């Protein structure tokens, strides 16, 4: 429940129609027509996965929604389909290779849902016998339309008493485990009535027969399979910091295995998407294996956001456009961000301010757009919240034209700072 | 301590005498 | 122990009811135009609403910055947690470094977590059998209740309890006379020796008798823990034990941090929120201040503004000293206040004046009352006029040389002879320079 | 100060002495060289072992036990759970819930979690 | 007889040469001339010994030779061997399985000490017998006194894993951490020939088989390591710790030393930190100090760098001292004036009553000049190996002739750039 | 016996006086060099003088390492003498400083007289009299004798499984128990059967005699640095590495120090100190110097020997500062820098007629005075190299001595530096 409103958790998807023809407001995406139809036919051909290994590049100027179409695209994206969120420098780690770590980013947007069709059964406890001494008892389930009567076994008894239930609890018993998964308790209470206790809580019972089919289903992403399979340490795929997978052993087993299972029908695909945001980190290492790492049908397309324009190569000295070497650049296609004009710029603020639950006046509006002109738009989106405490302090409404001005003083964006930077303090 | 030492020297003489 | 450290002096912001900060209150002299705008973010973290947001205090050195940056943890208290970092403690040996940025963001997020369990406590007096009428067929009576008797040093009460924890007693293999310990919300009992009231004699064993417990045989009282969102990481990370021997690896230092994210979307960061919709915990989102930020690599800046537009993320109270300079890990790039453009483009810069005489022998006055000098007038004028010479920092650092050498001399107070002897003693950074600019 | 100085054992040498049995109810062949032999090789081992004994608790610890056991707070130092509580008496019960107990899970409970997967993609 | 510690360099530096108002003398001590320094030296010492503020740094700077590290360690022997001084050189926080920050944090957790101080209940006394059944009962005996103990279950199991037998002179107390302290006497030759390496002969103990002991050590701020894993303390002989959990260390080191200062069972007294040459620190460890200098409890700083305008590590930069000046504004610098004529003379005498190098006068003058010359320290090393010139002369005094002799053996820097003409 | 390059080399060669001769211990020429070195010496004989350092600075092949190497020989084998090279400072396993200060703790040598005693025979009978103590018979050649063996060493006796009728050792001090094995009378007992029946003592099974050995105070420190046993987990010391692990100076060394002083003073352990040798110092970095200076000046450092094998050249890791032989001028100071000089054509007959002689291989004059005037146009450490394979040519042909006509025929199979140089100035 509580997690508190980022920079970027206004836009829900992006604001396109059936036809991905994008709409000026909808759906928090403001302005951006070509980059957001671009987005959207990227997005079309993400929910499709029939070829993987294409990549899309989003470049502009700095603060024209790089980022906001990344997040529009994974919300727009929903759950059940991996998208990983990665800068480019968090490659760059002590513990493994920097292509270990881009393999890994891939992998871990491939997902994997195993059905499985297991037959368990689910109804209330209404009276239980266990006969100590082996030891034998028996098991009463009720549900709303039928009951009947159970002769447990040895180790049925013996899961029970490890879980420990009780008459009126509503539990899953795993025909095949036997695992006992209680939902809670029905309307039963007062084990004892004299004893201490903590509060009761009921529920209703479940419902139709009382052995049902369900469907489970089990999606894990091709890194976590990867990583349980590189080594016998128990319940890696968390483990807090290792990975050191090895190429042929594991990873090549893993890709056959997981094509073994499409072919009959376990687990087909599910692709997804690897955001790498600023990817100008990367060292000419890491584009000479993209390069080939997204020549396989197991490498999910990447979303790259780059701000830089002609710069050299980070590790070498080669300049070239999008600090990104022509090699890699030749497989992704590029996309063009307009920067923002005033009524985009005013309708973003507008929306942005409308996120933080703040009401700013008319003239609010347009000083702050006058502001996120002549400055960056971050720094006009920062003045909504920083204006909107001035106001509550005075015990205002509404944030005022007199509010966002003083708010300007008090604070400086990225001018009145380096302007006033004329004391020589050190270098 | 020196409680001990008397009662060791009473313990003496009922052994010696039985 | 006090043990008066360099910033024992700053109590708060000083700022008046109307948000106005006045010339001199609660330690902090001046720099009105900047303890007003750090004020406001003040209010921005007790609102627990925005994420990722940053502010820059930007100014030449020795200014305040560190100065009105800890004080916010002063008026925001002790309760909301603060966590500070130098820039240099981003490079480490065993863990990567836009790792422990990310470490630290999840450290300053606060989680205090409440609960309340009743507890009993008390020597057992005895323990009977309450009887059911033959429930089955006709094999034996059966126990329905167990009347337990606890004796406590307010009183003894008897007890019901149910047939399982019967059972449990039973295999606990207790006896009567001794003390144990329930709680019903669970179920599991605890036993804590005998009684050494009157159980035990001058006997030698360590059974660890418990006196007669005092307090009521029934007591509650809510647990309030107050658990970081690192240390549940770590936790879930590192664990701990005697068994499961992949835990019992404890001969191995395991420093090995970098959590994996998906511990972080998976675990605690997910039963956080299944604990506060549920109304057992409150999250306290707390501040993370990173002075020095100029020493951060090009990987670290980068990395800044991508953890800075997670929803999940701390306020940021950036310090940076250093003029136009050039960025480290890159070359020809001359980027203002040693920072990022880009970065630069995030953070609301908060600058701070340079002191003026005045202010400097206010701020000289205050040291000199927090250290327990008793600085004379005339010497805090001269320690004043030597001070705007040189910067603040020597200026208030001749408070303790000077107190002691008047101490020697049998004196109570620094004259003006004091400050004048030790400022001999002990020159600042230029007269060095100079020094050796004229030797070799 | 009980360093066992060498003339005590020479000392204790002599003939044992006599048992206690507490009952109380109130309120021609011989050869001089075979004995100086073995009186020889007597006083060698008994220099032998006053040697071994001496040299054995010259060495004091750097620490010792008691320094540690002082250092050493309950095995979790920071951790978000508590340690073996031995009851209430003790603040350290009334400081840790079992709520954040929950949230960290050990390695044979995320065994647990992970049942399923690690049956099926392993 | 011959010590571990024979004369070093600053071996004749015994103190500082500061009468009771800190005024400093001609020569006393071992030390000479820096009058102005060594007054410094003792201002400083005396906040040292006072302890109440943190974050004091006094930087000592000067010529090459003219007495920063010997200022330094007369402060060190000055200040009592109770409270710490951790003297490192600038090159050993460049560490591998460290980070150029944590061995600085560790540096700093060494110079604060803690006095603590315990008190434990100890059962002690010679075992008679131990019968077994489970319980059973004990009967321990000293030289004044006797009695039996009932044991238990777990008492049965310690005297069982621990395999105390009748006459092992057992230590018990509350919590029975029993220890296996030594073995009897009256058990005459329990080895004859070959006897344990943990076993000895002890008397038996005296007085009342209870006695309560007291024992105090002086412990530093660094024994987070101690916590730091499960290991049995011994992670401090080896390098051990290498991430300083910043959780961990503060939030319960912190907290329970201050508690432990409530309590009386500890007391913090702080030391000094002496970083010879921290000119070699680069600018990521100065802007670290910027900051841990402004924390709570931190020893004071003493620096010996002879850099002038140089070049900062890790940058292109130039500072005075080759440090940013930031860290300059948080320091308190003092100055090492060039010795003179009379204090080299003085400070070579000296040197020399350390070694009994019994010197003329026309000598001591020749070398003086030589000293001045080429340099103060060479003219240390002369006094030596003029000695032991002169001991295979089958003398008794280094004459000048002596010191001529060894002049043209050991050229000194000067004269050795000079011979290098030739360019191999 | 693998004659090594300085095997020629076996003392500096003073006289009474301390005049350096053409001795025929194996330096000629130098001087002045040898007088210092034969000066310095001294020093560590005399055992009073600690924290000194002696830089050996000239051009490469004037045998400023043969110094070195002669002044660790006339020594003898009684004062230990470690040989580093500069390079080897470089671990990356182990930061530089604490390989630096753990070299410097491996020349001081510690001798100890040891009169410890150990019992060897045929385990004859083993009586445990809770075991009060266990008496054990040992037989030898010489008699049987009986043993009441601390019953707190019965456990390593189970875990040895000895028994009668086997060869063991015991050490008295500590229960060192050792199984060699079953007697030799015992042996085919089954026909097949894996034992290795080492043959029975012939000595006194009362084994008491001396150890004079000693050893170093490094060892010491790695021998207290990490623990002993498999308590529980703890058996993992028995596995994965421990290279040159750092040990800490405020808790293990002080210690260390404390406890041989303490030692000393009883009259136990005695002492001598050692003579470090650093090989080509240029090659260490600026931070290992800025270490060094100040690590050299404590009052327990040994005296150290410096060489540098280059003049004026940049510092490693500033690569912008130059110094007189690549050592820092603040480092250069403190240091008694002895010079090592060219030699003549006469020196350099000398020593190739030393190795040859010292080779075993006879020579003739004619031979001999073109192989040394090789010497001249070539560097002396050339001729030497030369000298062998022309014995091995001559004695392909028969002729056991060298004739110029070998000398002089196989300069041409092998060419020098300068003449590869000149070949090679094609870049290839
Ligand atoms: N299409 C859009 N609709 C609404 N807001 C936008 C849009 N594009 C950018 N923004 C605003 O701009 C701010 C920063 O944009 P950002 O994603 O950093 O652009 P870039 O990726 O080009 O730097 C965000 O706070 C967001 O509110
Ligand atoms: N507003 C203030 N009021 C009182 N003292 C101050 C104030 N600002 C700075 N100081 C003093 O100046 C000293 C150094 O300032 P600091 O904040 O460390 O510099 P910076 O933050 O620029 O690095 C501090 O020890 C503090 O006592
Ligand atoms: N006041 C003094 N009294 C005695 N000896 C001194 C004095 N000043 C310097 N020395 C000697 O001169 C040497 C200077 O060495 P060092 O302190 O390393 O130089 P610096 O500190 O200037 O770099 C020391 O070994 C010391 O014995
Ligand atoms: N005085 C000498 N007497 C005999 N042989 C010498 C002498 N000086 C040098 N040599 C020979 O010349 C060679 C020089 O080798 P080395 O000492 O490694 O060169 P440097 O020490 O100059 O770097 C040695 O192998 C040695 O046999």
């Amino acid at each position: 429940r509580i997690e508190r409103i980022g920079a970027h958790s206004h836009i829900r998807g992006l604001g396109l129609d059936d036809a991905l023809e994008p709409r000026q407001a909808s759906q928090g995406m403001v302005g951006q027509l070509a980059a957001r139809r671009a987005a959207g036919v990227v997005l079309e051909m993400i929910r499709e996965g029939k070829i993987a290994g294409r990549a899309v590049l989003i470049a502009g100027q700095p603060g024209t929604g790089k980022t906001a179409i990344a997040m529009g695209m994974a919300q727009a994206l929903g759950p059940d389909t991996p998208f990983t969120a990665i800068a480019g420098s968090e490659i760059f780690s002590l513990e493994m290779s920097k292509t270990e770590a881009l393999t890994q980013a891939f992998r871990r947007s491939i997902g994997v849902r195993i059905k499985e069709e297991t037959e368990i059964i689910e109804g209330e406890v209404v009276e239980i016998q266990i006969d100590r001494p082996s030891k034998v008892g028996k098991l009463t389930l009720k549900t709303t339309e039928m009951e009947t009567i159970y002769d447990l076994g040895t180790k049925m008894i013996e899961s029970l008493t490890k879980d420990k239930v009780q008459a009126g609890d509503v539990i899953t018993i795993d025909k095949a485990t036997g695992k006992i998964s209680k939902l809670g308790r029905s309307f039963t209470r007062a084990r004892d009535y004299d004893a201490m206790g903590s509060q009761t809580k009921f529920v209703q019972c479940p419902d139709g027969e009382l052995q049902k089919r369900k469907e489970v289903v089990h999606t894990v992403s091709l890194h976590e399979i990867d990583v349980i399979n590189s080594r016998t340490q128990g319940f890696l795929a968390l483990f807090s910091g290792d990975t050191g997978e090895i190429k042929s052993e594991v990873r090549e087993q893993i890709n056959a295995k997981v094509a073994e299972w499409r072919e009959e029908g376990k687990a087909e695909i599910i692709p997804g998407v690897l955001f790498i945001d600023e990817v100008h980190m990367l060292d000419i290492e890491s584009f000479s294996f993209l390069n080939r790492a997204l020549e396989s049908d197991m490498a999910p397309v990447l979303i790259m956001a780059t701000n830089r324009g002609i710069t050299r190569i980070r590790g070498t000295s080669y300049q070239s456009p999008h600090g990104i070497p022509i090699d890699l650049l030749d497989r992704l296609l590029i996309v063009s961000t307009t920067p923002y004009s005033e009524k985009d710029t005013k309708q973003i603020l507008r929306i942005r301010c409308e996120e933080e639950d703040v009401e700013m006046s008319e003239d609010a509006y347009t000083v702050l757009t006058r502001i996120g002109l002549e400055t960056s738009l971050r720094y006009a989106i920062q003045l909504i919240t920083a204006a909107s405490l001035v106001c509550r302090k005075r015990k205002g409404t509404e944030v005022q034209v007199d509010d966002i001005k003083r708010v300007y003083s008090l604070f400086l964006d990225e001018s009145r700072s380096t302007q006033y930077m004329k004391e020589y303090q050190d270098a | 301590a020196r409680a001990f030492k008397i009662i060791r020297e009473a313990y003496k003489k009922y052994i010696t005498a039985h | 122990t006090q043990r008066i450290a360099s910033h024992s002096h700053v109590k708060g912001l000083g700022l008046d009811e109307s948000g106005l900060a006045k010339q001199a209150a609660s330690g902090l002299v001046g720099q009105e135009n900047a303890r007003e705008a750090c004020g406001v973010i003040v209010e921005l973290i007790k609102s627990k609403k925005m994420a990722g947001r940053a502010v820059l205090l930007a100014g030449p050195p020795g200014t305040g910055k560190t100065a009105l940056a800890l004080a916010i943890a002063q008026e925001l208290g002790s309760k909301v947690p603060f966590c500070p970092m130098v820039g240099s403690e981003v490079y480490s040996t065993e863990i990567k470094k836009t790792e422990v940025l990310m470490e630290n963001f999840r450290r300053a997020i606060g989680l205090r977590i409440k609960e309340t369990k009743e507890v009993y406590e008390g020597e057992v007096t005895e323990l009977t059998p309450c009887e059911t009428e033959n429930p089955m067929g006709g094999y034996g009576k059966t126990i329905s209740h167990v009347i337990i008797g606890l004796k406590t040093a307010k009183g003894t009460k008897q007890l019901k309890l149910d047939p399982s924890i019967f059972e449990s007693l039973q295999k606990e293999r207790v006896e009567a006379g001794d003390v144990i310990y329930i709680e019903a919300n669970s179920g599991a009992v605890k036993r804590q020796g005998r009684c050494d009231t009157y159980a035990t004699e001058f006997d030698l064993e360590a059974e660890e008798y418990v006196p007669l417990p005092k307090g009521d045989v029934h007591k509650k009282k809510e647990i309030i823990q107050d658990v970081t969102l690192h240390d549940l990481d770590v936790a879930n990370a590192r664990p701990q034990g005697g068994q499961d021997i992949l835990s019992m690896m404890g001969q191995l230092m395991k420093p090995k941090k970098t959590e994996i994210t998906d511990k972080l979307r998976g675990e605690i960061n997910k039963v956080v929120n299944k604990y506060i919709d549920q109304g057992i915990a409150e999250l306290v989102p707390g501040v993370l201040f990173v002075d020095e930020v100029h020493m951060l690599d090009i990987e670290c800046f980068t990395y800044l503004h991508r953890a800075l537009e997670s929803s999940i993320a701390p306020i940021v109270i950036f310090a940076s000293n250093r003029g136009n300079c050039v960025i480290r890990g890159t070359e020809d790039i001359t980027s203002p206040h040693g920072i990022p453009l880009d970065l630069l483009d995030r953070v609301m810069i908060i600058r701070t004046m340079l002191y003026t005489p005045q202010e400097m022998k206010q701020i000289i006055k205050i040291r000199a009352q927090t250290e327990g000098i008793n600085i004379s007038e005339e010497a805090l004028n001269h320690l004043g006029e030597i001070g705007t010479k040189t910067t603040l920092r020597y200026s208030v650092q001749l408070l303790t040389p000077a107190n002691l050498l008047a101490k020697i001399n049998g004196k109570d107070s620094i004259e003006k002879e004091h400050v004048e002897e030790i400022s001999e003693l002990f020159y600042d950074a230029k007269s060095s320079a100079k020094i050796l600019a004229d030797q070799q | 100060r009980h360093r066992l100085s060498r003339r005590v054992l020479l000392e204790v040498a002599t003939a044992p002495d006599p048992p206690p049995r507490p009952k109380p109810v109130k309120m021609p062949f011989y050869l001089d060289s075979l004995e100086e032999k073995r009186k020889r090789q007597r006083s060698e081992r008994l220099e032998r072992i006053f040697q071994l004994s001496e040299a054995h608790g010259a060495l004091a610890p750097v620490y010792g036990t008691e320094v540690l056991d002082f250092c050493t707070l309950p095995q979790p130092v920071a951790s978000p759970i508590g340690p073996r509580s031995p009851g209430p008496s003790h603040p350290t019960f009334w400081t840790y819930t079992e709520a954040a107990h929950r949230a960290v899970l050990f390695p044979q409970q995320r065994l647990d979690q992970l049942s399923e997967i690690i049956e099926r993609f392993i």
